[PDB]
């Protein structure tokens, strides 16, 4: 995809991830642990939704047409309305390959950019008390309980707390 | 010692493969199928009036073939006919068969107003053992064979002007002796001729007499031919030999209603969307059941599946094995 998360430097997925189609793996003093982040998995489910509404949208109620088989040859007449419907079948057929084309591609890289906006959410709360990997994964260079991991997961993590304590691991 | 905090994306065991601007094949979390490709092979009778023709065609119910009587004052949405039909009636053709079944079709009712139609010095009611009623012979019920009073046949000219606030349908028709002596037998003149007409439009149809393949113990046929007239219009039917009279007029709706060929039998359910195979539903917007449908139906297409991504690229972690 047009981010490169998904497929790119985020080797993998995580088949144990059954909560949420985001989230979190650490390592820290007290173990290792996981969990979803909601609002990412939200926000690309709620785009999904949003475009499986548009698509199944109810749109077209047709009664009386025109004769599509017929018993007799008949010549000029007949093949019009036989070109009439083979002209429209196959346009319709054409919409319908461009639209699942056009629409699986934008929710591949939606998907993509939605694992990119977390990842550059989270590296922008750790300020320089950690560093990028470079496959998804933060070094951060501070004692983080799980009172401390939950912070970042949940939003609260202060970065001036552990600043000195983290540039002091990073440059020394 | 400090932390490691990795950030990721689910996936799942069981993958499906969509098609995108890129790749022809690649795979998602999940996906979601856009083609109707089934039907439960049965014709829902909600919401729209189904009219099974049973034995009779939407025309032989429109003439009055006997075994088609029961049809008399139908309406319909749909009108359903099965390829069990049969014809039991006078041997007929009609010229632009498909356009007359078209209107009556798209009409959506066989509502008929009998007009006292005053035919002065002929015999009314012909019938045939080609058209059986009851035990005897019969005709058309809509239909009104006129043939010779004593031993002549008048040059016959009435009117029937409308007064009223709707379309009249009229539906006649011309007689076609295999010879000449039944010609001069029926009508007394060698030629006969029928002249309908209106204020703007006007038919007029010659007779021809030779022998057709015989159909039903007859060599001859009848011709049906229609005249709409307009409210202030005038019917005038002009004849010195060989007309089939109407009775009166079909009263013309327009609206929602149709025809279709089909042998899926009716059932009590609700479908929108009928087609030819049975009822589908119309929660996807493309199918590939049949390009003839009725009703709010999904678009038909070429593809019988065309998946829609609805989840992220399944990328499982590489195996070993
Ligand atoms: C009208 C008349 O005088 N008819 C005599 C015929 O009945 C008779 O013989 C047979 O006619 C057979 C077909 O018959 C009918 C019919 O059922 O179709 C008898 C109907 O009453 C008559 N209807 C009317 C309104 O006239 C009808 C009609 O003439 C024709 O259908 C016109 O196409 O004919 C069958 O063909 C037999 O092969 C035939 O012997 C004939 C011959 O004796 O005399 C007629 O006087
Ligand atoms: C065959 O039947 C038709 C239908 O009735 C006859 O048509 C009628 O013919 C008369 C003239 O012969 C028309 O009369 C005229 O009417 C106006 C009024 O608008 C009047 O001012 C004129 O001085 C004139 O008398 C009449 O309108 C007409 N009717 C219709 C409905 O067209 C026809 O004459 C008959 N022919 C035969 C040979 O029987
Ligand atoms: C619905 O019915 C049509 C026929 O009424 C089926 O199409 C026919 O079947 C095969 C192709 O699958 C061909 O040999 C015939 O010539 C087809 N006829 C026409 C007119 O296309 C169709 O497959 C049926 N579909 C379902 C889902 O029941
Ligand atoms: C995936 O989509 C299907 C329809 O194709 C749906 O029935 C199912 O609930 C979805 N599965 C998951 C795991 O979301
Ligand atoms: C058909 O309907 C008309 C009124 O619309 C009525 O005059 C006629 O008697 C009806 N015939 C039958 C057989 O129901």
């Amino acid at each position: 995809g047009l981010f490169g998360a998904i497929a790119g430097f985020i080797e993998n997925g995580w088949e144990g991830m059954i909560d949420g189609w985001y989230g979190f793996r650490h390592q820290n003093s007290e173990g290792t642990g996981q969990a979803a982040d909601l609002k990412s998995t939200q926000a690309a489910i709620d785009q999904i939704n949003g475009k499986l509404n548009r698509v199944i949208e109810k749109t077209n109620e047709k009664f009386h047409q025109i004769e599509k088989e017929f018993s007799e040859v008949e010549g000029r007449i007949q093949d019009l309305e036989k070109y009439v419907e083979d002209t429209k079948i196959d346009l319709w057929s054409y919409n319908a390959e461009l639209l699942v084309a056009l629409e699986n591609q934008h929710t591949i890289d939606l998907t993509d950019s939605e694992m990119n906006k977390l990842f550059e959410k989270t590296g922008r709360q750790l300020r320089e008390n950690a560093e990028d990997m470079g496959n998804g994964c933060f070094k951060i260079y501070h004692k983080c309980d799980n009172a401390c991991i939950e912070s970042i997961r949940n939003g609260t993590y202060d970065h001036d707390v552990y600043r000195d304590e983290a540039l002091n691991n990073r440059f020394q | 010692p400090g932390a490691t905090l990795c950030l990721g994306h689910h996936a799942v065991p069981n993958g499906t493969l969509v098609k995108t601007i890129t790749d022809d094949q690649i795979e998602v979390t999940n996906a979601t199928e856009l083609v109707q490709s089934s039907s439960t092979g049965k014709i829902c009778n909600n919401p729209h009036r189904i009219l099974d023709g049973i034995d009779c065609t939407l025309i032989d119910a429109l003439l009055g073939d006997p075994h088609c009587d029961v049809f008399q004052n139908e309406t319909w949405d749909l009108f359903v006919e099965r390829s069990k039909a049969f014809s039991n009636c006078y041997p007929y053709d009609v010229p632009d068969y498909a356009s007359l079944r078209s209107l009556v079709a798209s009409s959506g009712t066989l509502e008929f107003i009998t007009e006292g139609f005053t035919w002065t010095g002929v015999t009314q009611n012909g019938g045939s053992n080609a058209c059986k009623r009851g035990p005897g012979s019969g005709f058309f019920s809509r239909l009104n064979w006129l043939t010779k009073s004593g031993s002549t046949y008048p040059v016959l000219n009435v009117t029937m002007p409308n007064n009223d606030n709707f379309d009249k349908l009229y539906i006649w028709g011309v007689h076609h002796p295999s010879t000449n002596q039944e010609q001069t037998s029926l009508y007394v003149q060698a030629s006969g001729r029928v002249t309908v007409s209106t204020r703007r439009s006007q038919q007029t149809i010659i007779p021809n007499i030779g022998s057709r393949p015989w159909v039903r113990l007859s060599s001859s046929r009848i011709s049906i031919y229609w005249t709409i007239v307009k409210p202030g219009d005038v019917l005038v039917i002009n004849s010195n030999g060989n007309l089939i009279a109407p009775r009166g007029y079909f009263k013309m709706r327009t609206g929602k209603s149709s025809i279709m060929r089909s042998d899926a039998p009716i059932d009590t359910c609700i479908s929108e969307c009928i087609t030819p195979n049975g009822s589908i539903p119309n929660d996807k917007p493309f199918q590939n059941v049949n390009k003839i449908t009725y009703g709010a139906c999904p678009k038909y297409v070429k593809q019988n599946t065309l998946k829609l991504a609805t989840g992220m690229r399944n990328v499982p972690e590489k195996q070993t094995r």
